[PDB]
């Protein structure tokens, strides 16, 4: 029984990492949300066509104190906003904008010192089930491009200090752990050869089929 | 023996295994057509010789321009069609091999170029093979399909490929065919002119060897048939 | 109020866990679900399914559709070797790439069967006759005709029959013996012989191929999942 | 005291929760429901009501009551076209400021039908007959009244019917094609033209004008909520 | 089921933004409850001309070090106040004024580091629905300016720090959020056209219907 | 939401408690049970046989 498909594919795994600091005013992190980011996680998704699945994601944030210039730098406890974009929202460019303030963009606020903050996201696509490999070009388009399948968006994910700081510089890290829940999966596949070159498409170098051996006798 | 669809007509052998999908026969749920869209569209017939590598068949799109379904699919293009494809190719007692007869769901295809995408007149020719090449495709090209037999153009091992619903055809023992895929699909009713939502791949495992005076090809013909089609209209 | 007591381990993120947790869209509605033919339930599933087993590497035919076929002719040697490859596991063994022995990376302990169906795709004239023989774990390879086939083996009548089945077992864990040391003498073998040579007719070729085929006889027992090696 | 655990994602603000709260004012006595005549149950009810759709924007009549007038005449050419709009959502048609673009603006997916009542605000004595045509999705914009009329179409007598009904459906996806290009073809027309004439009797005047309304014919499905682009 | 009255009203909206500094002795904040403060919120409103709702706010309050003189700012935790005036209340002036302790204003207290303070106000009105629109003189006076309807009076809102300082300064933020509840709707209304200019009345400039095109074929 | 109120020794980590914990793996299957001979339940059965005593000591 751990041979099923929960127990195979309901785990956890860091798949992003990026540092964001408060005073650069170019600050902000940005994750579009796929599976194609980690190789590990990729290659267990890619052994079947079809899927459906809730997810679950929790942060880990941390903070380290700049170097500032001088005099008793002091500081309170810091505030994090980490904002969902659904599929065909509106998208932030800089710190200060609009598009942090709407309504149906929702953000979890979420001061230091306390547990993680975990959400949790449903199935979220118009159609009814997620596609890992799609042959044909982007429908629903003027121009298309192969391969795309613009049905299966996720969302992105947005994240900034709603703290202003004047005394000292502070820089952040976050994980983003990632975690499928009640999986179902369809028309099994076989299970990728060659290296994984880039993350967009399915194009690679061809390689030999196995290791070799001195003889067959 | 002797089955016929609208006018035409083919013939099959009464003790023949057919293996059917992945275990469910093609269904309805629409205008559903009968009229002249379930008729065997036979395609034309490719020659396997020695130095053969093999062959690949884009499905929704090799019967775009064969008949009324070919202009069905202009004037109606939403629509979720079952199939039904019969290959029997016919060689003598005294020629030998193997062929592998899959039907690959969503064959996404790679490119020689790592950093662009394939064209659409080198991924289906209309009712023309697109055949591989035994050796590797290099990256001067700017948008041609990788078609490396042993990685199947997909990236992947193609000794693993039997996990498709798959036929062997041993010229010793077997000599036809015969594969029935339902409608495999997300969502209910698709676009037709941005999908291609089956593959159909013969691909020569043993080569063709003979005698000298034999004859030195072997014809191999493909029948497709659409059955249990309709349209959003 | 009521009066609650926080135990040890209670601010912590556990990345094993299994707790409710607030649904960030709620009153969405989303699509129900819709019968896709082929669902898996189990990853035994991909197991049962039979793959091509790579026997022929030989250091060049790897890139090659040459790597799935064992090649077989008609010589002047009474009784010589078709083929035999080891069952130690792991190690760069043939069933390694399979649609087997991909699943069997992703894991610890396993223990099952084997099936191996072999496939004779030459004339349909060419008759002969082949001995497929399995030593056991502890019984070195052996290394003429008559003492393979004293041990296990199934006799193989090609002009009868174009496929023949063996089941072997295959273990995770090999038994070693403390004093005789050699890379793989407590794996198995299963090694196959030239019974009798290869009569064909006039115009007929000799020189044929066989296939060979690898599944799961019954089922599996694997424990304790892990990530593959068959990445960066 | 009694043993609890925090989970993570405990002390947080997710701005799409529900949970209970501390009231900010307890024993107030709040003043009872009254019978208001009116009560909207459900955004699909504004939608059901039909409004007038400006179909002659003609870049000076749009601040204007001219905008929402066709005009009609009676010219000395044997067949031509009244009006044309294409069905196109959200790229500046006609259909997106009136009572439904306004709601469904407001969501990202929705899929139903339309309702298109005409009536003709013309004299009491006058008398003609127009074609209504509508151009599925594919088929381009017809150029002739004869392949205008071999498509779908209802024939409107205008001495004898002085409203006529056009259903037409209307989705938030166009399914494009590959090869051939154009701003709208796979979204439909619903163009009209000149059968007859318009033959009047003296002391009346021939310049006559229509109005153009649009509905929602059956239930909508609307899904993911958003905010609309008619603001700064 | 998504077009319902309560699934298009009940969602978040950040509808104010004040900073108050603990030593300037003008530093506090101050709010007047009403809908018309954002322009994507009040457009919603206004499709109904009465309206009957529960509400439900919830404060995000931060802080940020100022820069004091020398000699180790150091600093505890702060804690804030944030009062309700009820309609018909008294109003405070100064930061240091009687109507801050007063008992029918009903303030919360609330550290940094804890989660956010949500309270709840009930339907507070003498009539029974709300009217976003009101043709009318102000009733119940003795001089009357138009369209203002006193009796959709909601309360008042004001904050500030109950923590004395002397060593650092400490200017704070506030995010005040906004969230309609068991919301019941009479007498739609066809949606805004123009631009809003004003808050308090619904003047306007004259727009086109439409957006134009080249023809009408 | 609910209404609690935490008592004293409340973060706190006595060595002698019995509280339940999160389970670092689950969906294991760890290995059955097997009868293996001479269980023992209690210490009082290590001191029920009976052993040599060393009467003699005497230095060496």
């Amino acid at each position: 029984s751990e041979s099923s498909i929960e127990n195979f594919l309901c785990r956890s795994a860091c798949v992003y990492y990026a540092t964001y600091t408060n005073n650069s005013k170019k600050g902000f992190a940005e994750w579009v949300i796929n599976t194609r980011q980690v190789a590990q996680l990729r290659r267990k998704l890619e052994l079947f066509t079809y899927l459906r699945f809730d997810l679950e994601l929790t942060f880990v944030i941390t903070s380290a104190q700049q170097p500032s210039t001088a005099s008793s730098v002091d500081a309170p406890v810091q505030t994090h906003q980490i904002m969902y974009v659904p599929p065909g929202g509106p998208v932030p460019t800089k710190v200060k904008d609009y598009a942090w303030q709407t309504s149906t963009n929702p953000s979890v606020f979420w001061t230091e010192g306390n547990a993680p903050p975990r959400m949790s996201i449903p199935f979220i696509s118009i159609g009814n089930a997620y596609s890992c490999f799609y042959d044909g070009w982007t429908q629903f388009s003027r121009n298309g491009v192969y391969g795309i399948n613009t049905l299966n968006n996720m969302g992105t994910l947005y994240m900034r200090h709603v703290n202003e700081a004047g005394q000292g510089p502070i820089k952040s890290t976050v994980r983003i752990y990632f975690k499928p829940k009640h999986v179902k999966a369809w028309v099994p596949r076989p299970p990728r050869l060659c290296q994984y070159e880039k993350q967009k498409n399915v194009n690679f170098s061809p390689i030999g089929v196995t290791t070799s051996r001195t003889d067959i006798i | 023996r002797s089955i016929t669809l609208g006018n035409s007509t083919i013939t099959t052998q009464e003790c023949a295994n057919v293996v059917v999908g992945y275990g469910v026969w093609p269904e309805y749920l629409p205008t559903q057509p009968d009229v002249a869209t379930c008729r065997f569209y036979t395609l034309e017939s490719v020659q396997w010789m020695k130095n053969s590598a093999g062959w690949w068949w884009k499905l929704p799109d090799a019967l775009s321009q064969m008949g009324l379904f070919g202009q069905n699919m202009q004037y109606h293009y939403l629509g979720r069609t079952g199939y039904t494809i019969h290959v029997q190719c016919n060689a003598s007692k005294f020629h030998q091999g193997c062929l592998l007869v899959v039907c690959v769901p969503e064959a996404e295809m790679g490119c020689s170029n790592l950093n662009n995408t394939p064209e659409f007149s080198e991924l289906s020719g209309g009712d023309s093979a697109r055949m591989f090449t035994d050796t590797q495709v290099g990256e001067s090209n700017a948008k041609k399909v990788q078609t490396a037999v042993w990685n199947a153009g997909m990236g992947v091992g193609v000794g693993n490929l039997t996990i498709f619903p798959h036929q062997w055809i041993n010229l010793r023992t077997n000599n036809s065919a015969t594969l029935v895929m339902p409608y495999i699909n997300s969502v209910p009713m698709d676009n037709m002119f941005r999908h291609n939502n089956l593959t159909l791949m013969i691909i020569p495992f043993v080569p063709l060897n003979y005698s000298e005076g034999s004859s030195p090809y072997v014809p191999i013909t493909v029948t497709i048939a659409p059955m249990c089609a309709e349209y959003n209209g | 109020g009521l009066p609650v007591m926080t135990t040890p381990g209670s601010t912590q993120f556990l990345t094993s866990d299994d707790f409710q947790s607030p649904s960030a869209m709620p009153q969405f509605d989303v699509t129900p679900e819709m019968q896709i033919p082929g669902r898996v339930n189990n990853l035994m599933e991909i197991a049962e399914v039979d793959s091509v087993v790579p026997v022929n590497n030989t250091e060049d035919n790897v890139s090659s559709l040459k790597a799935y076929q064992i090649p077989v002719q008609s010589n002047s040697d009474n009784g010589k070797q078709v083929f035999g490859f080891p069952l130690q596991p792991g190690a760069n063994n043939v069933l390694n790439r399979t649609l087997l022995g991909e699943i069997l990376n992703y894991y610890t302990h396993w223990s099952g069967s084997i099936k191996l169906t072999f496939m004779f795709c030459g004339s349909a004239m060419a008759t002969g006759k082949f001995l497929l023989a399995y030593s056991p774990p502890g019984a070195g390879v052996p290394k003429n005709r008559k003492d393979a086939m004293l041990g296990t083996h199934v006799i193989w009548d090609v002009g009868l029959q174009s496929s023949c089945v063996l089941c072997v077992p295959w273990i995770s864990q090999t038994h070693y013996r403390y004093v005789v040391e050699d890379e793989y003498t407590a794996a198995g073998y299963v090694t196959c012989w030239y019974q009798t040579n290869i009569v064909v007719p006039a115009d007929v070729q000799s020189s044929c191929d066989i296939l060979c085929f690898v599944s799961a006889c019954n089922d599996f027992s694997v424990r304790m999942l892990k990530d593959t090696p068959f990445i960066r």
